[PDB]
């Protein structure tokens, strides 16, 4: 056994260790009914309302004395206005002591996740990127994932 | 950003042709509902400009680009002006601003 | 008298406030709801018809204290497919509860850590879905809506 | 500009004012957010323009700089007042506690950050007041964009 | 007094959708064996309704409850609606039954 | 798994004979338009491999099950191979995979 | 070489302007079709600079030369910088592009 | 200027950037792709009916001699509005590789080239194709070194 | 590929008819300047079938299609049977052909 | 049936292309002179559709069917449409007919 709509539910690429690539080819995942993945980008297919939507797992063996910064953001470019815009984003400091050091074992874990409802034309490429690649956990399933849904 | 205000923090004489351009970068947005706003040095309180005399506003519809040449300069004229324009494609209506600052000397 | 139609397979359960330390779904509370087919077997949803539906789940924690430092907070959705007959996450997520100085003397400290799951997926035929938690000791479902668990038919 | 979509199902998705202090003031004209096909906002709040149901989400930023009370309980509650049943009663909250403990005596600059999001389907009938609130609204983030807003779609 | 139907008596008009809900109050009966009889006026037979199609059925276990949603209605869809479940304890064996009435005007 | 290769870890001298075998566990994937992957000694990256050749392939769509009768043994390398099929439900397009390791002596 | 990219490796501070200037040597190329292309480090993919607001062009005819001021410098703008124009002689149609690197670090 | 030319013609150029595979590409110093002549999917369509000449040339470079002995073919094919199958109007064959995987020494690549060329009625909307067997030796590596044109004689 | 014979291998019995059908692709290609060949089995010279008496040949201009019916068949006409036409555009002129085989089996063997 | 008028009763709105497909049985009508015959809602005339512009006129020769595709449909263009066809055998020449009618509503012009 029929269709829907535009939809798109993309999961971070396991075996690319210390990257985040979207891969629609993979149990679960959804890429269908016009929406393009480019080069991390999904294109939206046709004006109208969208729900958009990401959740990035942040893990960290490790407590670095820097405060660390964990950025997430949902970006559109549209053909009306050739720029990155944030459309969703968060910040998050996941370490707040002087790093594990006299008992070395921080095996922290922090997620993030966005949402929301917008209206996209043909053509708009949206992006959802981490300001730090380095402390993605894509270990498990669906930890990692971005995607876009026509309401 | 989506508008353009081009002469940023000038610095002239008490003297004329202050001329502030600002260029449209959304195709959502139109040059025919534009205005344009002063805050003075100091001051808490952003007013609105109005066209006529002093604040003479240039249109340029081809362009995209309007402009605000202000003359006769005084120097109660130091302030921070802005330009505004009024957005609307489909479901969506929301206006855009811009940067940029003026500073008279006297004789 | 039930004046609105409207359809779509749609569910919204609430954790079972008294419910001591286990994770029960209710449908017959305030402004959650459980209709159009929907069926809750054993904290499982059975998908009534295939299609693509939306998922989501928020867990809040709450505990009275760090006494260890061995816990980790899971907050997991996961199939039970015709096609394919074990078990896998769609949507998990992971967080650590505490973060440091293990509260030592003098603790008196409740902790809150919340969890939020959300995604896009495609469901088929008597696809049962669960949403599950490690330690529903830590389950904080005395107030309103920080437990809850649904999908909807898009 | 001419736009080709005649859209429709009751949406809007206001963020909060950066221009206000310590407050969560909602705006409607400003960039990507919407509030079209009957939604107002009175209130600060989001009336429901026709019975259905609808799709409810918000988003909260909060940053703040060394723990005071060493024991600070953030909140973000969506509520729903309807004509059906007039008190505020809470359909998705959340409770996150932002410094545990530990509160840095002596030494300085420790800025911490906790988002809170919201999100979930509910019945709502015409003339419900929706409303999006915090219990701190001196540790708002509301730089940038998108890091606070709050929105429903008719689904 | 086991199980409790709700919407006693219902009036729609053609074409609307009833839903009618009964509430397990014996833990001993099982939610996996829910029946639904209809008993069209001016007929002498209970007749049982399939779970499928126009009649959509939504079961909690957890709270022993179960509904039973009616779309498309007719004139044809006039009757008294009960609700049914199978029940088992140790040695013993019942059922257990509601009642309420449904008119629909065109 | 979705895919469960039997024949894994091994080490067999050059010059042998065993089919390997990849069963699919998920309803969703076909017998067909399937590819067979084998490593590079383990070291480097996994090859493609072509069609026929040196490689045998069994498939029977009844079984839901193809294989692989390791023919013509030389010496090309060690390493996990893999079998993948093409799977798509509907609105939903995805793949699946194997592994499984060879050793080889010579004489 | 068709196009002479003249900074090829800076290093500027954050919160300055660097300027990269681009020669037109191919006498069939004009400076009115001329684009601007970057490419983020650790991208694969090269973007495409709006002409407008930070980005800022100054164009010279006489010598086909062009240059891209950019202010307002953060980490975020490391990458590799390339110009373009569209050249057309007669029955031929092409464009020509150069090459060099931009490097930010925090202060 | 002065281009008074009005003949179909093409000359287009391998892509330097394309990896493993010839995709035809004519915003290119010294080629061009003008007066009729139209590029959709690798395929140059011909404008108007005459007489045209028809060439290409691959250059292949491999960095060994593998034992599978390569055989690369270079063929230029037709499909006709009015014979809608592809035949092919110029085709080589060249054996690189007569040598055994060399077993102490290694590196030493092999290049070999491969040049068609010859003239033919062709008919508006009958599509010309440049295509080879191993697009993994292709060498594009220098200027014109693979490259497909035809010019309306 | 230009030219379609549709019967390939026939085996009709001596005393009957058999019809061999040639389609042509090629727009080229008139169903005016048809021939015929056939090539004796046992021998090397393919020769020319003259149209009449017991060599029929239809057409059909809609599908540009050609037919040859022979009649009278005796055991000497077995032989791999080929179908030709002319095609000429502007400055090209060629030709196309095909092909199929008969065999033709004779009577007798009357089992006592 | 004599040539076969195949869309008898088609329904279609402002702003359109409706298609009208006629295959020939008589095995001695071409194709090559075809008419087609438009008689307005209320009145008896019958005029003869021109090929060219709004009416394009698509022949196959090899499946002897012909259409006539009408584009930009006004309400103007409501009535019922026949097809013709010109036969000739031996001494005898005649023509030959179909039928089919079509309803075109407005798209009730929403004011603002």
């Amino acid at each position: 056994r029929p269709s829907d709509k535009p939809v798109a539910h993309v999961v971070a690429n396991p075996q690319a260790e210390g990257q985040l690539q979207w891969l629609n080819r993979r149990a679960n995942a959804l890429l269908a009914n016009g929406v393009e993945l480019r080069d991390n980008q999904l294109v939206v297919p046709s004006e109208g309302l969208y729900l958009i939507y990401s959740q990035v797992l942040f893990k960290g063996q490790g407590c670095p004395s820097t405060h660390v910064l964990l950025t997430h953001t949902i970006s559109r470019i549209a053909v009306s206005y050739q720029t990155k815009v944030n459309l969703l984003s968060a910040i998050k400091s996941p370490c707040q002591r002087e790093t594990p050091e006299g008992a070395e074992a921080k095996p922290w874990y922090e997620p993030i996740y966005l949402g929301g409802v917008f209206q996209l034309e043909k053509g708009d490429r949206l992006s959802a990127e981490i300001n730090r690649p380095d402390y993605l956990d894509f270990a498990e399933s669906g930890q990692v994932y971005f995607g876009i849904i026509a309401l | 950003a989506r508008v353009d205000q081009t002469p940023q923090t000038i610095t002239k004489e008490t003297g004329e042709s202050l001329t502030i351009n600002c260029v449209l970068r959304d195709s959502h947005c139109a040059t025919s509902s534009t205005y344009w706003y002063r805050k003075k040095s100091g001051s808490t309180n952003e007013e609105s400009i109005s066209k006529g005399g002093r604040y003479v506003e240039t249109v340029n519809s081809g362009s995209k680009s309007f402009s605000l040449r202000i003359n006769d300069l005084t120097v109660e004229d130091s302030g921070t002006y802005r330009c505004a324009s009024e957005c609307q494609y489909g479901l969506a209506e929301y206006d855009v601003y811009g940067g940029g600052t003026v500073v008279t000397v006297n004789a």
